[PDB]
This record gives C-alpha cells, structure tokens and sequence, in this order.
RNA sequence: AGCUAGUUGGUGGGGUAAUGGCCCACCAAGGCGACGACGGGUAGCCGGUCUGAGAGGAUGGCCGGCCACAGGGGCACUGAGACACGGGCCCCACUCCUACGGGAGGCAGCAGUUAGGAAUCUUCCGCAAUGGGCGCAAGCCUGACGGAGCGACGCCGCUUGGAGGAAGAAGCCCUUCGGGGUGUAAACUCCUGAACCCGGGACGAAACCCCCGACGAGGGGACUGACGGUACCGGGGUAAUAGCGCCGGCCAACUCCGUGCCAGCAGCCGCGGUAAUACGGAGGGCGCGAGCGUUACCCGGAUUCACUGGGCGUAAAGGGCGUGUAGGCGGCCUGGGGCGUCCCAUGUGAAAGACCACGGCUCAACCGUGGGGGAGCGUGGGAUACGCUCAGGCUAGACG
C-alpha cells in the first residue's frame, strides 16, 4: 500500500525537500537544512552527470513520492490525464491534487500528507456529509470536505486548525477553520502549485 | 516493387521462427533426466559448465541447463526445464528451474533467491 | 412468441434490466429484438425506470407477450393505462 | 512512352527549379494548365505563358524563386522545396473530403482533381469534396 | 435488390445457358491500386437468343442449376468478340504452363 | 557454495586434441580428455605428449580433466 | 498445375416448405483453372480482444451473434422446427453386467473422478431475483441464472500506522582511523485505531394471488430472500504482514570481503585466468510492492516484408540476352455515357465493448443511462476534373 517507511531519506534522494513530515520538515531538521546529500554509503561521493532517462525516472519518483502513491495508481492517473482533454501536464497534475487525502493535507486538517491519508483511512473525513475514508476518492468541484462531527472534539485535528488559524490556504481552495470545513470550489492548476517537479519530464518518461 | 508486383505477389510475412522447442508453445516442460554431464564452454568461456540431457513430456529429448552451484540431480530425476538457451555450451536451449520437483533450491543462497528456488532463511 | 422482457445485465449485486422484446427461445442476456426500456430494481437513481411506451405499445400491439414483472413494470410506466 | 504527362510536368518544374532556371518549358495540356494555375494563385510560380516551342503548344513555367542569400551556399531559397506527385498511374489516389491532406500541417498545398475541377486541398475543404488527390506542394 | 451485372458472352456451349464474363474494377484492399479482377456467371438463356460476344446485363434468379443462378435479363451491346477474344486467349495459354 | 571436491592427480599427456585438450592417462589410470587450465594458456605453457602433468578432476564428471600445473 | 463424368447444361420426372444434379432416366459435352482451380497443410467464423501513432500485425479465451458437433460413422422417424447432446435404429471402437444366447451405456450439462499436462475450481446453497417450459391458477420443475466456495489468476481499493524525536545510541558496514553510513530509521512520548468484540441491520420484492371495479383500466390487501445476520450503520476497541527483482553498459542503483577463466553469471555485449562498480556473501542503494520476478507466447521497438515506409554498381538483391502471350501501364483536343471517383440524403453498420458525458457502488475497478463516431455495403439524386469507356478529330510518341 504506503510508502510506509524512513521519509526524509526520500527528500535526501531527491535532492529537494518533499514535506512528508509537515512540522518536522519545516523545521531545522529536514535532512536537507542540516545534511543534504543523497543517503546511504556513496552521499558525500560525487554525483556523476545522469543519463537523461534518469533525470526523468528521478522527477517522476519526486512527485509520486510528494503524492503518496503505489506506482500503479500513479500511471494510471497519468493514463486517465492522457486521455482527458486539455493539457495533459496540468491536467494530471490537478487529477493528482483532486485525490481526497491530498486535499485535506492542503486544506490543512493534517498537517502531513501521510498524517492526512491516515484521518481519511480512520474516517475523520467527510465529503459532503458522508464518510468517504479512501484516500484515493478523487473529489470533484463544489466539494465540502469537513471533519466528521464526532471528530471535531479530537485534539489532533483542533491543533491542526490552530497552526492553520489565520495562515492561508491555497487559491484553489476555501477553508472554514470554526465549523471545520472546507469547500473544494475550483480545480487547481500549476502555477496554482509549489512544486519542486517538471511534468513534462515525467509525461516525457511516461512516453517511453 | 512496383504496386502491381505488390497486388500480384505481395510481402512474404515474415514468420517468428520459434526459438524453444519445449512444445505446445508451453512455460515449462516437466522431463525426466537421463545424463546429468558436464561441458566445456565454447570459445571464449572456460569453465565446467554443467548439464542435464532430458527427456520429455513433449517427447523431445533435449539437454537443459542447471544453473546454480551443486545439484542433487541424479540420473531418474524428474525435472522441469525452463526455457532459455544459454550462449555457451552449443546447443544447450533450456534450462531446470531449480525448486520443483528433483531439483532443489541453490543451498544458502541469500540474494536472489527466488530465481534459484531457495526459500527465504529463517532469520533469528 | 416475442416477448417483452428483463434481460439481465449490471453486475453481481448491481442487477439492472433492459426492459427488452425478443422471442422466448433465447439467451435472457441474448439478442433481443428492441431495447423498449431499462430498469434497475434496486433504486439507486431518481430515474430508476424509464421505459419508452409508444414502442412498447407498439410491440404489445404485433403480439408481443410481456413477462410478468415486464408487465408489472410496463403498468408502473403507464402503458396498459387506457384514457 | 512518356507515360505520366502531370507527374512529367511536375517533375519537370521540380528538375527547373533544382538548377534555377528562370523558366522550364512543358508540352500544353488541359489538366497541365489547370494544375499550374492552381500552383499560381497558391504562389509557388510566377506564373505560366503558353508559347507554341517548334510546333507544339509548350508551356513556360515561370518559377518563382527566394532571394539570393547571403553566406556559403549562395543558393537561392526554393519556394517549392519539394513537389510530389501522389497519385500516379499505377496507384492512383482517391481521398474523401474527410481523407483529404493536411499538407506541412497547413503550410504547402495538396492539388485535387474534383469533380469541381483541379483546386487546392483547403478549396475541396471548402467546397465539401474530395476528389482524385494529385500532387502535393511545399 | 436484384443483384445486376454487366458483362460479356464468352461461351454459348450448354442448352439454353450462357457464360457470361463480368469485370469488376474494385481497388485494392491493402496497396490502393486498383484490381480489374473478372468472374464468369453461367447464366439461364431462355431462348438461345443470345450468341458469344454479347455484352448483357444479367440479373440474380432463384436457382436453376448448381452454378447456373442467372437470367439473362436484358442485351446493353452486341457482337464486341474482342472482348471475347481476350478472355479466350488467356483460357488457352493454361495449356503452355504444365508439366 | 564454491566446493573444495577436486582430485590434484598427475598424468601422462597421451594425445593432443584441438583447443588445447588431451587425452591424458592418469597415474591411477583412466584416459581423460583432459582440457588445459586457463592460467597456463595465460603463461603461454605448452605441452606435447611425453610430458607428466598436473590434472584437477571433477566429482560430477571424472571424465573431463582440467590440466592444472605448467607440466 | 491442371482438376472434374452427377462432372457441366438441357428435357422429363422424383423428392422437398421451396429453388435447385438434391436425386434419378435420357440426351448434349461441358464446367472450373496461374484474376491459382485441384491437392496438401492449417483453422471454427465474427462483434471483438491485445498491440500499434497509424496503417497494420497478431488473436477469436471470457460476454453477444452464427456455424459445426455431441464416443467414431451412417440413417431416418416424430414434429411447427432435428436427421435431434441428457429420443430412436444400425455398424464400429471402448467400458459395464450376462444363466454367454444377450443386453447397458456416453459428462464437449453442473459438480466430481482419473489420465494427459507447466497448468485450471466446489461431488456448495437457492429457486428470492431474471429467463425458460408446462398449467386456468395454485404450482411444479429449471446445475439456465442468482449466489456462496476455492485459486494474488487478472484488475481496482485498502491495511501493515501517524506527529514529534541526536548535529546522530546500539548492532551491522565502510574508513584514508578523524569519521561516514544505515538514519528520524529505531528507542521513546502523544495521537489514530486494520484486526476483533457487542448492538442494529438492508436494498435487491412486487408482481404473480385475492377482493372492490366487467375476470378491462384502476385501487386496496396478503405472502415471499439463496446470498446473509452479509453488506453497511452505531458503540466498543490493540501498533497491528514485507517482500521480490536489480545495482558493468544498455538500465534507476556501489563499496568491502570470499573467490581466482575455478565455482559461477548471462537478455545481448560479454565478465571470472588474485584489488571482480559483472561470480558468491555482506553492508549500502534503486525499482516496484501484496507482490515481485523468470519462462512461454503475441504485438511493439523491426522503415527487419517497408501501402503509409526500404532496396538491387560494390553490402542480400537486375533474369545471360532476344521476341512475345496473358496482365499491368498509357500522348493531345472535342463530345456523350458516368462504371471507377467525389458529394449529399437515407437504410444498414445488433447488444456489449471501445469514445464522450453524466449517474450508481463510501472511490475505483465494475456497472447503468444518454450521446456520438464508425471501415464497409445497400438504394435515390447529383457532380464531371481525373481514371474508364464509346464516338470524332490531331501530330509531339510509335511505325512507314
Ligand atoms: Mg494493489
Ligand atoms: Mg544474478
Ligand atoms: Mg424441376
Ligand atoms: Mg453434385
Ligand atoms: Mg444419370
Ligand atoms: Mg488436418
Ligand atoms: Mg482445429
Ligand atoms: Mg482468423
Ligand atoms: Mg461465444
Ligand atoms: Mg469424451
Ligand atoms: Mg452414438
Ligand atoms: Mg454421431
Ligand atoms: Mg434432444
Ligand atoms: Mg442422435
Ligand atoms: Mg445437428
Ligand atoms: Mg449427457
Ligand atoms: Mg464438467
Ligand atoms: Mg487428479
Ligand atoms: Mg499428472
Ligand atoms: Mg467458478
Ligand atoms: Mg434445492
Ligand atoms: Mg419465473
Ligand atoms: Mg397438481
Ligand atoms: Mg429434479
Ligand atoms: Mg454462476
Ligand atoms: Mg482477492
Ligand atoms: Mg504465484
Ligand atoms: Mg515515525
Ligand atoms: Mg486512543
Ligand atoms: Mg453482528
Ligand atoms: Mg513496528
Ligand atoms: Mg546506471
Ligand atoms: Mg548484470
Ligand atoms: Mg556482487
Ligand atoms: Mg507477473
Ligand atoms: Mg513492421
Ligand atoms: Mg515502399
Ligand atoms: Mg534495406
Ligand atoms: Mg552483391
Ligand atoms: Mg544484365
Ligand atoms: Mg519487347
Ligand atoms: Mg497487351
Ligand atoms: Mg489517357
Ligand atoms: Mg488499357
Ligand atoms: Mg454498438
Ligand atoms: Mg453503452
Ligand atoms: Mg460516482
Ligand atoms: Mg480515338
Ligand atoms: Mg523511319
């Protein structure tokens, strides 16, 4: 299923920081701030020039290790972008967003994407008055998604609300902090998205 | 080829010619040994490449090759070849998949593992 | 003897008919003549039957024969009802 | 036998254009002067005279050429890089309106015989009919 | 409808009955180009009004022999032998390409 | 594994085969054709028959030779 | 490479629901064939499926259509319909009983057995649904179907936690001896609770039936669930499976020790013949992950059968040359027909699928609804440039 496993050994791979943690990550303790080479017994040993294969292989790890997902969930999303109308890149990039545990983890009621994946899985989730637990469900727009009532009350979920008191959300999105909800107006973009990822090289390496 | 010799004769479809004679276009042919030999690899390999002459389910009788170090393949052994003629010993096209029936997983292999039928060890 | 009829389709535990007129020695999933109407018994949609009467009237008048949850359905839809 | 009088024709303008002779010189026809007026308005000649060379009615093809250009290869720059007959005796080619080419994804032209006449692919377009499709241009 | 024919009496040899020859310029499925392939049709001639060399028109009937399912419908033009002549001569040449 | 199995017995060299391969008869007895060792086609060692060489021997094969030593 | 003698056509008849050499009697001597007949091999065929940018290439499992066949081979009978899977006769082969004369069979129905095989399922529950047959109806059947079981066999969804947390415990590993690595990984605190347990509990099922109303419409009534106490819902509630491939290049990912062209690896190239980033282990890393690999097959890549889209001086490839038959191909102008060609209209292109849109399953896979597209082929009309054809003319080709 998951990742499930060592994370900032990830962003250490990638060379970037991947926010897996969410409040660790931000700190000066992302293996990134403090250390930043590539894991394992060859880190500090010099990284030759990659094979332009690699560099795509490499981007698109990046962006299925930011979203969470077995690699097979990931191309067929891909698949899924390809075969919608509009630009391909974007589009998947929004489809990948659209995932349920993601939305939340950008709405903010968690604060890691794992950490967000979990609250949907347990059923801390609600879209539309209902308890939609599947990390996958890609949500569409016009879409209330709301921590269940009878999650309101538990303290993860409040802290996070906290940390998220006054400091923004995305453009895509709207976020009600009091009644815990969060409407899921538009579909996000690119430029909508902080992402350390190069689509093209990932449709690029789909290709192949 | 003019598009007239095209309509007259046409392309002669280039046909797959098959590579393993296992038969039935089969995964895995379950043979019988009959010499368990060992052969000098061909001009640029030396070693003491081992074998198994088997004989078959698909009444062919072809030596396959066991990969792996030792073997208590015997003579009578019942065995099932895999498929795959390997570069050096001439005409030698299968292999015994190690792990079924006569033959046995490469004792105390820890790497890679299910290619050779050992199952995982017991880690204390 | 054409019938008007539920040929079964969806899933498991998804079944959805075609309300469907074909003769009586078939397949219940075979080659039906006229697909007259579908139906899903388990009422998941707000339109969880429609059937197009004027065919179906149709088909009645030639002789077709419905089935008797065919008929049920088809008086449900207003085909039998007579103004 | 000459045995192909408008892939000739064709093949005679493109062996022109190759040495940059102002105008090449092709035996009259009908079809021949439908072509090249449609060759014309689209641009890729300056245009045709019909002279009458030793007997016979001859057109000139007056070809249309870039101008003299600058560095190594002094050669000036072909308006029609290319010319295709598609339709040859033999194989002969005929595209519904649906089927007709886009040819250099809009960028040269591919010449039809209609039933509407011999014009242009983006005239069958507009004219809703496709036709024997004769050559294509760029 | 009545599937109709066009072609040409290359034989006149069977009581009441004539071969008929038609062509049919269809293009080639794959390569484009296109066949002029030919078939003979053995056509009921009620009459023996038509002689070889005929071009007629020949309509589907209800059988009237295996391998005979054709009334002669109508004549279009008569006597072109020519177009018999070819035909026979590609018959004959069989004879050359043997053992 | 790598198993330590072989049989370090001498041999006359009998006969030259192609390769570099010979039917060489043992001190105990059998003539195997006996393959040369890679080390010695290495170090360019030749042998003719009349010699007495050193010829590893196989478990699975005591049939196939290998011959060890330079003579 | 020739095949054919009921073979081909006729007349007459028989037979059939009906045409017909289907069959026969009699004539006539045809008929098919390199535009590849006959023969051999192979094979159910298609909607589709895969693959491909496409053209195409493979393939026809499952679902739908059609055929054929129900041990092999005949043959009818009965019937609306069969030459009849769970009807009949006969011959043959096999098994089964025989008081040896004789009979009994037929799983390519579900399930199962055994064999063959690399390999393929439970001697399951149910008529509740939908369909079938019969019957006024009740109802009776129904291995159709609905379900359950088993198989990571595929697809999809989910779990094996989550937040913090050292300028970095140990263990293991490298080291140039400082240190690096594994790695925030763990430990540990907090949180959440797959599992699991308790309570509830479906939808799928409203008809058929009965009454009022004419046994019509129409209205009311009453019954009925295999799955299944399942799904799901409410409460309760523990940190709770990771593996497999790879790590020379192609190809994502390197160091050490063992080993010494051995033992081995290998898909190709090729590593191994004492510093192996290629073998075996170790650590480390990369890939995927309830999978991962290998095998086999298909397409792809392979424009490597090239129609799109290859070629032939030397690389495989121009016949040794003529002369020619079939065929292919075809100069210029005018006119018709309009067969090819194009266009328009409509018919067809079943359903499913595939495409799109929405919808329903907590998402998806899956399914449903609606739309469109569609190569092809049919018919009506049209168009005339091209090709075709017929007619007329012309001299550039050709011949004289
Ligand atoms: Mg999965
Ligand atoms: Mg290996
Ligand atoms: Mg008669
Ligand atoms: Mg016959
Ligand atoms: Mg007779
Ligand atoms: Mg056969
Ligand atoms: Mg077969
Ligand atoms: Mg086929
Ligand atoms: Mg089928
Ligand atoms: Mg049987
Ligand atoms: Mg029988
Ligand atoms: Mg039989
Ligand atoms: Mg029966
Ligand atoms: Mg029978
Ligand atoms: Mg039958
Ligand atoms: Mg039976
Ligand atoms: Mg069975
Ligand atoms: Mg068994
Ligand atoms: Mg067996
Ligand atoms: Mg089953
Ligand atoms: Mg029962
Ligand atoms: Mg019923
Ligand atoms: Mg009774
Ligand atoms: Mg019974
Ligand atoms: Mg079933
Ligand atoms: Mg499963
Ligand atoms: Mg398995
Ligand atoms: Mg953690
Ligand atoms: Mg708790
Ligand atoms: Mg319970
Ligand atoms: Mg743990
Ligand atoms: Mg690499
Ligand atoms: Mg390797
Ligand atoms: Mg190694
Ligand atoms: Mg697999
Ligand atoms: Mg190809
Ligand atoms: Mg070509
Ligand atoms: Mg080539
Ligand atoms: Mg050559
Ligand atoms: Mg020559
Ligand atoms: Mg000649
Ligand atoms: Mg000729
Ligand atoms: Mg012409
Ligand atoms: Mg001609
Ligand atoms: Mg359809
Ligand atoms: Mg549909
Ligand atoms: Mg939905
Ligand atoms: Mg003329
Ligand atoms: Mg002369």
């Amino acid at each position: 299923g998951r990742y499930i496993g060592p994370v900032c050994r990830l962003c250490r791979r990638e060379g970037v920081k991947l926010y897996l943690k969410g409040e660790r990550c931000y700190s000066p303790k992302c293996a990134m701030e403090r250390r930043p080479y590539p894991p394992g017994q060859h880190g500090q040993k010099r990284a030759r020039r990659p094979s332009d294969y690699a560099v795509r292989l490499r981007e698109k790890q990046k962006l299925r290790r930011i979203y969470g997902i077995s690699e097979r969930q990931f191309r067929n999303l891909f698949e899924e972008a390809s075969k919608k109308k509009g630009v391909t890149g974007s589009v998947f990039l929004g489809l990948l967003e659209s995932r349920l545990d993601n939305v939340v983890y950008r709405l903010g009621f968690a604060v890691s994407r794992r950490q967000a994946r979990q609250l949907v899985r347990h059923g801390h989730i609600t879209v539309n008055g209902r308890r939609v637990d599947l990390p996958s469900y890609r949500v569409r727009p016009g879409d209330e998604i709301a921590v269940a009532e009878k999650s309101r009350n538990l303290e993860l979920i409040r802290q996070n609300l906290e940390a998220m008191k006054g400091r923004k959300v995305g453009p895509w999105l709207s976020l009600d902090v009091e009644g815990m909800k969060g409407k899921f107006l538009r579909l996000p973009d690119r430029e909508d998205l902080a992402l350390p990822v190069n689509e093209q090289l990932v449709i690029e390496f789909y290709s192949r | 080829p003019t598009i007239n010799q095209l309509v007259r004769k046409g392309r002669e479809k280039v046909r797959k010619k098959s590579k393993v004679p296992a038969l039935k276009g089969a995964p895995f042919r379950r043979g019988v040994c009959t010499v368990v030999r060992t052969v000098t690899p061909k001009k640029p390999n030396s070693a003491l490449r081992k074998v198994a002459k088997v004989r078959l389910t698909s009444g062919y009788e072809v030596t396959a090759y066991i990969p792996g170090e030792g073997h208590n393949l015997q003579e009578h052994s019942v065995v099932l070849i895999r498929g795959g003629r390997v570069k050096d010993l001439p005409g030698v096209r299968y292999h015994i998949v190690r792990g079924v029936y006569d033959a046995a997983g490469v004792k105390d292999r820890k790497k890679s593992r299910s290619k050779y039928g050992t199952k995982k060890p017991k880690e204390a | 003897m054409v019938k008007i009829r539920l040929a079964r389709f969806g899933s498991k535990h998804n079944p959805h008919y075609r309300i469907v007129v074909t003769d009586a020695r078939r397949k219940r999933d075979g080659k039906y003549i006229e697909k007259i109407g579908y139906y899903d018994p388990r009422k998941t949609t707000p339109d969880w039957l429609k059937v197009d009467v004027e065919r179906a009237r149709y088909w009645l008048s030639v002789g077709a024969q419905p089935t008797d949850t065919a008929r049920r359905l088809l008086r449900q839809a207003g085909v039998f009802r007579q103004e | 036998m000459l045995t192909d009088p408008i892939a000739d024709m064709l093949t005679r303008i493109r062996n022109a254009t190759r040495v940059y002779k102002e105008s090449t010189d092709v035996p009259a026809s009908r079809f021949k002067e439908e072509i090249l007026r449609i060759l014309a308005r689209e641009g890729f000649i300056k245009g045709y005279e019909r002279v009458d060379v030793d007997g016979k009615p001859y057109l000139r093809v007056y070809l249309k050429y870039g101008p003299r250009r600058q560095g190594p290869d002094p050669r000036p720059e072909q308006v029609i890089h290319h010319i295709r007959r598609i339709s040859k005796p033999g194989r002969r080619v005929y595209v519904g309106v649906k089927e007709i080419p886009r040819v250099r994804r809009g960028l040269g032209i591919a010449i039809l015989s209609t039933s509407k006449g011999v014009l242009t692919d983006r005239e069958a377009r507009k004219l809703g009919v496709g036709g024997e499709l004769i050559c294509e241009v760029w | 409808p009545k599937k109709v024919l066009t072609g040409v009496v290359v034989s006149d040899k069977m009581q009441k009955t004539v071969t008929v020859l038609v062509e049919r310029q269809f293009p080639h499925p794959l390569y484009g180009k296109v066949i002029k392939r030919s078939k003979k049709y053995l056509a009921h001639d009620p009459e023996e009004k038509y002689k070889l060399g005929d071009v007629v028109e020949i309509i589907e009937s209800r059988p009237i022999s295996k391998r005979k399912r054709f009334r002669v419908l109508r004549l279009v033009e008569s006597g072109r032998m020519d177009l018999v002549e070819k035909y026979l001569i590609r018959r004959q040449n069989y004879e050359s390409l043997s053992k | 594994a790598k198993e330590k199995d072989t049989i370090r017995t001498e041999g006359v060299v009998t006969e030259a085969l192609p390769n570099a391969t010979f039917r060489v008869k043992l001190d105990s007895g059998p003539e195997i054709l006996a393959y040369i060792s890679g080390k010695m086609r290495m170090h360019y060692i030749r042998i003719l028959p009349g010699d007495r060489v050193v010829v590893e021997i196989t478990p699975y094969d005591p049939t196939r030779g290998r011959i060890v030593y330079r003579k």
